[PDB]
């Protein structure tokens, strides 16, 4: 199915590009909801 | 889900909305019973085996 | 579900250590982030750095 | 070379003692942390640095990898460090290096560079008030909050003179101050006018945001003065090699009109017919740079010198209080050196007072004559504390929150002794006034909780993880139950014919991702969901019957 794997250094574009956002703060959760 | 809605419109036995997390002998342990002991909050007040 | 914050029993709970080391991280981007927006003497955001 | 012989010995015998390294430990070096970052250095090539005389098996059995390019490194390393003695990388222990350089501050040197910030600041107020424009702002907005759309004593501090009716004095003050100079500008006295209409404002006080909002709005209305003047440097001394004493004669004392420039197409130099490769671009630059000397009053070079009074006593002020500062940070680490321990790292409580330490010296009044370190304590007793209460605990939980617990931690240690064995929490209810739910929440909430690297332990070197259930996982036997039931209802389903079991495909979600409405499915055969109702329900009690429901009803939990 892949044949291969190869390693490499991350490319900051492609650091952003695996990203689905940015974390900003440093909460994890809701600590009422646990949300 | 799906063939649930057509499942539980046939009997109409509803969901139970609640879920049956209860105590029960672990598998292969047959014994006798030899003591009950019911510890409570003071917030809650008993029950009837309390 | 690679560093979970799983809930226990009784209202506790447990995580793994690479949430405080992001959490370090984040906190310490923040306030760099805020140090180089405050124009703030060079030893403090090179200590922040 | 000792250090090497240590190398040497350790290679020649296959390991390494406190002792020997301890013995082939320079003279020079003196604290724990780098002698044992020595002793990664010299463990990792690795020839097994441990306490005591090593077993006999044991450097048959242990192994020596990778020989030698790793240690060819470490010997670069190893051979290197035996000349300086400073070098550490912690940022505490740099970081008292690097503070114990700046020395204190005196009382007398305290106010005078105070006042150093006070003149600076007077400075860029003087650069500020040198501008008509932010009084024109002030005309509009001071006429904006006459409909109260802001709070006007919000929006300035009153003036530094409490009363709406001196904050309409002063601006009925501005009103004739402004028409005695505008409308006489036909410049004799005009710019000795504005220099009446600068004087007024020096003596109105504002919010440093009503403040700010100005000083920013000229700022891009300078640095596009200072692109107009990349403009023309950046496409005239290297784009068509025009000389710079033509930049420094024609244009640099003029600046105005359309002669510096456009009169240069004739001076029968390579250049100078070079500048139809640039005459079409600052006519652009023509027309939009006396388009701001149509929104000032005055002329670009006086510009040059409005903002340059600005950079300049920004400059000195800004330097002036970061110099008080870097004088206090002595101050900042005896606070933080008492709130440690309460789950934030040294470094971390520290950054967070020097940010309040910054912003206590823009809040530092010295006309009260107060000393400096009893203001900024305040501020290093929140910030410190509120970067505690609020980037601490791996699930945040709100200030207050915290004070809650640190109240409760602070009566119920005292009630542990003043009552007798225990505290009860309903005892809690009678104490403090919290009526004994909004005091057993808090006591609810846990605390920074659990590693999942945990050891149990002793079982396979086993850690919590390992015994953490998922519960929001499909087992596989509820899977095989909804498959199946998926292919029981395709049976039952083909016991009916094409409309009936069609709409209790699309009344619920089979095989289509909707569970449509009664008339959604009626909207498809146009009946207006009353026959779609009872179709329905026909075909629902055409289900109910045994052996039409033999295989379905087995399927409900029963």
């Amino acid at each position: 199915e892949f044949d291969a794997i190869k390693i490499a250094l991350a490319s900051p574009d492609m650091i952003r590009s695996w990203s689905f956002g940015e974390v900003k703060k440093p909460e994890t959760i809701n600590y009422r909801t646990f949300k | 889900t799906p063939e649930e809605k057509l499942l539980r419109a046939i009997f109409g036995e509803k969901a139970s909305d609640v879920k049956d997390s209860s105590l029960r002998v672990p598998n292969g342990v047959s014994g006798t019973v030899i003591d009950v002991q019911v510890f409570t909050r003071d917030g809650v007040e008993k029950d009837k085996r309390a | 579900d690679l560093r979970p914050l799983v809930p226990l029993d009784g209202g506790r709970f447990a995580t793994s250590d690479l949430n405080d080391l992001y959490r370090r991280v984040i906190n310490r981007n923040n306030r760099l982030k805020r140090l180089l927006d405050l124009a703030a003497p060079d030893i403090i955001v090179r200590n922040e750095k | 070379s000792q250090l090497k012989l240590l190398v040497t010995r350790g290679k020649e015998q296959g390991y390494l003692t406190y002792a020997e390294v301890n013995d082939h430990l320079p003279e020079d070096i003196v604290d724990s942390d780098q002698i044992e970052d020595i002793i990664q250095m010299i463990n990792d090539m690795g020839i097994q640095v441990m306490e005591e005389a090593p077993d006999a098996d044991d450097l048959m059995l242990a192994e020596n990898t990778a020989d030698e390019d790793a240690a060819e490194a470490a010997a670069q390393v190893l051979s290197s460090v035996e000349s300086e003695i400073g070098r550490t990388t912690d940022p505490v222990r740099m970081y008292m290096r690097e503070m114990g350089t700046v020395e204190l501050l005196t009382r007398e040197g305290e106010i005078d560079i105070a006042k150093r910030i006070e003149d600076g600041i007077n400075q860029v107020q003087c650069s500020v008030a040198e501008y008509p424009e932010a009084i024109t702002y002030l005309l509009e907005q001071y006429d904006r909050v006459e409909a109260e759309e802001a709070r006007l004593s919000d929006l300035i501090t009153g003036f530094v003179d409490i009363d709406p009716e001196l904050a309409r004095e002063k601006f009925a003050e501005l009103r004739a101050q402004y028409v005695v100079t505008r409308d006489t500008i036909k410049h004799a006295t005009a710019q000795e006018e504005i220099l009446k209409l600068s004087e007024v404002f020096k003596q109105f006080r504002l919010v440093p945001k009503q403040f700010d909002y100005l000083v920013n709005s000229m700022r891009v209305m300078m640095d596009r003065v200072r692109t107009q003047e990349r403009l023309i440097m950046k496409l005239c001394v290297e784009q068509c090699k025009m000389p710079k004493k033509n930049f420094i004669t024609l244009f640099t004392g003029n600046e105005t009109s359309d002669t510096w420039f456009n009169a240069a197409i004739a001076m029968n130099k390579p250049w100078s017919e070079k500048l139809h490769d640039v005459s079409e671009e600052v006519h652009r630059a023509l027309q939009k740079l006396q388009q701001i000397e149509e929104e000032t009053g005055l002329t670009i070079e006086q510009v040059k010198d409005i903002n340059r009074r600005m950079s300049i006593g920004e400059a000195k002020a800004r330097r002036a209080k970061k110099e008080m500062v870097e004088a206090n940070l002595r101050l900042v680490i005896s606070i933080a050196k008492k709130y440690t321990n309460r789950g934030l790292q040294f470094l971390d409580l520290i950054q967070e007072g020097n940010i309040g330490l910054m912003k206590a010296v823009d809040k530092f009044e010295y006309r009260r004559g107060y000393k400096f370190s009893t203001y900024a304590t305040w501020w290093i007793r929140q910030a410190i504390t509120r970067s505690i209460a609020d980037q601490a605990r791996t699930i945040r939980i709100p200030v207050h929150m915290i004070e809650t617990i640190n109240k409760l931690n602070r009566i119920s240690r005292q009630m542990l002794q003043e009552m007798g064995r225990e505290p009860t929490p309903e005892e809690l209810a009678e104490r403090m006034l919290m009526p004994e739910d909004k005091i057993r929440k808090v006591l609810k909430i846990a605390k920074e909780p659990i590693s999942m690297e945990t050891p149990i332990g002793d079982d396979e070197d086993s850690h919590l993880g390992d015994f953490i259930e998922d519960t929001t996982l499909e087992l596989p036997l509820d899977s095989a139950t909804t498959e199946s039931l998926r292919a029981a209802t395709h049976d039952v389903l083909a016991g009916l014919t094409a409309r009936e079991a069609k709409v209790l495909r699309m009344r619920f979600g089979i095989d289509m991702n909707t569970d449509y409405t009664l008339e959604e499915v009626g909207k498809q055969f146009d009946v207006t969901r009353e026959r779609i109702r009872q179709i329905e329900a026909k075909a629902l009690r055409k289900l109910r019957h045994p052996s039409r429901s033999e295989v379905l009803r087995s399927f409900l939990d029963d």
